[PDB]
């Protein structure tokens, strides 16, 4: 089993000399196929000048990852890893690695070239390789971005602008990052506008409805660990069809946000090549 | 107590479904599930 | 009155067991604790009006 | 007792909502009295009123001493 | 329309009420008379002698 | 562990009795024991048959059963194969639901479609072969949302009120297909799920940041949209907003809340088993990366 | 300073809560004056109070023009 690509565009030797440096890469493929166009390669087919982040990962979640192997005349010899076997995956480069790190895929967010970014353009077309990042950096950058979708609604406060100035600088082993602002041109992204409502809606409905369901379980007794919780539910203080539809309006907002939460690992770091030019990893997913 | 002293539990079980393994964990750690509420009753600072 | 029944019967509830122990009852599970010394072997009885 | 007690639960709610905001040395000296502070009700008989308001004196009055660390 | 308050060219929206609000070239008057003949027909009514 | 399972029959096969099983080749078959030579009495979900007529209890008992793909009808034996983690094998459709490329699949207990094809496809002196559905993930979890909203809805209602929402709740619709769902209503397992559900709803209500819970009201005057008009009706019961708080606290106030967002949604969540790739044109077979 | 310092912030909060309710043609320029409208507070210093007030006058007076849409 090997997956092939074809370049209908002519390949200048200067571009294939950068392409040979990609002995391996975590190239997404939307649909597994015996043969596929280069237009299907990368996240560039999903590129949007509007939605930005979140939609890039909600479409990336279904992508079939595949490593690069070898290159021939106007064609790529991609090879799909088997689960559990070791593979010499290339890094996307933002973060230096050390032994034992977890890894997971994230949408690209360039801040100039990354440590491993030889640009390759074939007439308007461009290849945006997905991030391979340690898991704690992914959960933290997701928290910073959802927090950016909260505070961006009211930019004007100097304490808030200093707040965004403080949270913008994530750090790691000799890292010096600066978080991109999703909310370009003042107006909120539609993805930030939806992801924030996905949590804030439950933040209101759970606060209003939590009493009625703990109520019937309060008179019942067992370990009675639940009965005490309502005393702190009271600290921050009637229709039938409204009670019906409202719960259906609850989980529909809760559920798509779970993709923003859970993030299955795809690789794990072991031995590290010098200057982090490559790293062996155990494929997963 | 104010100074947490976490426990460590290696354990073998024939269970292979995480959705049920959390359920059998629900009633066994009743003091611990009570403890997660027991920090909110005292110290809103520092997230449990 | 139910507490007076459990007391007069002598069979007090073991804190209604664990909730998961109740969850295993639908599949069937032992409820009796094993007796200590049992020189006489397995016991059995039944009752009818 | 109607108009008088109607504001009694209101002031007791004010003692509670103000009371959660203030940290103490430990909640174990307060959590029981704080639980009785919000579990207060009013039995239908007037004779049970002696069991009602007096329990609030067992609770919230000590909380003022806990604000001052009185012995 | 772009109604003008002082030093302004503010936007404005006035909903149409009558069906005859539509400008000619969208609802020309011969079309109104023709629809009026349909009303005199379908509604069963005649002018008094 | 074992790479394969075998079985033994009592009542003898005929032409149709072996042909219906050859029709089921390369299809999901749960087992509960994983012995090298399981008896047919232990085969299938029929061993969990319940005169009380439950459903959620069948699902929880199904949660621990091992899945094993069918293959090769040598005759007078099932010859099951044990799936390997991380690879792929072809899988026939079973549940009356259309499939699409790349969707997640999960195991769910069967329920009658309505017209009821009632094709047992196998029977003996009483024993039958009830194969659990393989269904797309959003359909697999939305029924859990229906059973969970059915549990919270049951409290403190008249029987006509108890069944008023049920006319919409038990008649789920998906991809033109429609399904009526018999329900346990109260089977304890729904109740213990309700206890951790409301316990999650309490902390999700309580871990919310003072600005995060207010964010809809902060957006309410900010914008005007019909989804926000639908947003607006739920929150209100019958304009000012505040802003404070140091920036650092949000990295904590949000972080622990994510665990509750899992713990609340875990009960409607189900473990994935299949990921379709090469859909068959005839809408029958479907190879799937990853297994149980 | 009693009633003057007291009711000034109350009317200022009333102008704010009434002010967010009305949509404008852009949230850009208005949001800064809406921020200063809430951030004002009475410092203990006496001579700074005019800056506490006049800076709020830079906000709501422009908002009053935005109530009529002027220049």
């Amino acid at each position: 089993a090997n997956i092939f690509c074809t370049f209908d565009h002519k390949l200048s030797i200067a571009d294939v000399g950068k392409l040979t440096k990609l002995v391996a890469a975590v190239v997404p493929i939307p649909q597994r196929l015996h043969l596929i166009k280069h237009y299907q390669l990368g996240l560039h087919q999903f590129v949007d000048h509007t939605r930005g982040y979140v939609r890039l990962r909600g479409l990336l979640r279904n992508m079939t990852l595949t490593l690069m192997r070898r290159v021939e005349g106007n064609q790529i010899l991609l090879h799909v890893p088997t689960h559990g076997l070791l593979y010499t995956v290339l890094n996307t480069g933002p973060v230096t690695w050390e032994k034992g790190d977890a890894l997971c895929v994230l949408p690209p967010l360039f801040h100039g070239p990354l440590a491993r970014e030889n640009l390759l353009t074939l007439g308007q077309w461009e290849l945006v390789l997905p991030w391979i990042v340690p898991m704690p950096l992914a959960l933290e950058i997701n928290q910073r971005l959802l927090i950016m979708g909260l505070f961006s609604l009211d930019r004007s406060y100097e304490e808030v602008k200093a707040a965004v100035q403080q949270l913008q600088t994530i750090t790691f082993r000799d890292a010096t990052f600066t978080i991109p602002d999703p909310v370009i041109d003042q107006h909120l992204l539609i993805d930030m506008k939806t992801a924030c409502l996905s949590m804030s809606m439950v933040a209101n409905l759970a606060s209003e409805l939590t009493m009625t369901y703990v109520r019937k379980l309060a008179l019942e007794d067992s370990s009675m660990l639940l009965v005490k919780c309502q005393e702190l539910l009271m600290r921050l203080d009637v229709s039938p069809d409204d009670e019906i539809a409202r719960l259906s309006a609850l989980f529909v907002m809760l559920r798509q946000l779970d993709d923003l939460i859970r993030e299955q690992v795809v690789f794990t770091v072991c031995d590290v090549s010098p200057d982090n030019k490559s790293a062996t990893c155990i494929f997963k997913g | 107590g104010p100074e947490t002293r976490p426990g460590i539990y290696v354990l073998t079980s024939s269970i292979a479904h995480w959705q049920t393994l959390v359920d059998v964990a629900r009633g066994k750690f009743a003091r611990e599930r009570c403890s997660f509420v027991n920090r909110r009753i005292t110290r809103p600072r520092q997230i449990p | 009155v139910d507490r007076w029944i459990r007391h007069a019967a002598g069979v007090e509830r073991p804190q209604l067991l664990d909730t998961e122990t109740i969850s295993m009852l639908t599949f069937g599970s032992m409820s009796e604790r094993n007796a200590a010394a049992t020189v006489h072997g397995q016991k059995a009885a039944c009752e009818l009006i | 007792l109607s108009s008088v007690l109607e504001e009694f639960e209101v002031r007791c709610v004010a003692v509670a909502r103000r009371g959660y905001t203030y940290p103490f040395g430990d909640r174990g000296k307060a959590r029981d009295h704080l639980a009785v502070l919000d579990r207060t009700e009013f039995d239908t008989d007037v004779r049970h009123d002696a069991e009602i308001v007096e329990r609030a004196l067992v609770s919230a009055v000590i909380l003022a001493k806990m604000s001052v660390r009185e012995t | 329309t772009h109604c003008q308050e002082n030093s302004e060219t503010v936007a404005l929206c006035t909903p149409r009420i009558v069906i005859g609000n539509l400008p000619d070239g969208l609802a020309p008057g011969p079309f109104h008379e023709l629809r009026t003949w349909e009303i005199m027909e379908h509604m069963r009514l005649r002018p008094p002698p």
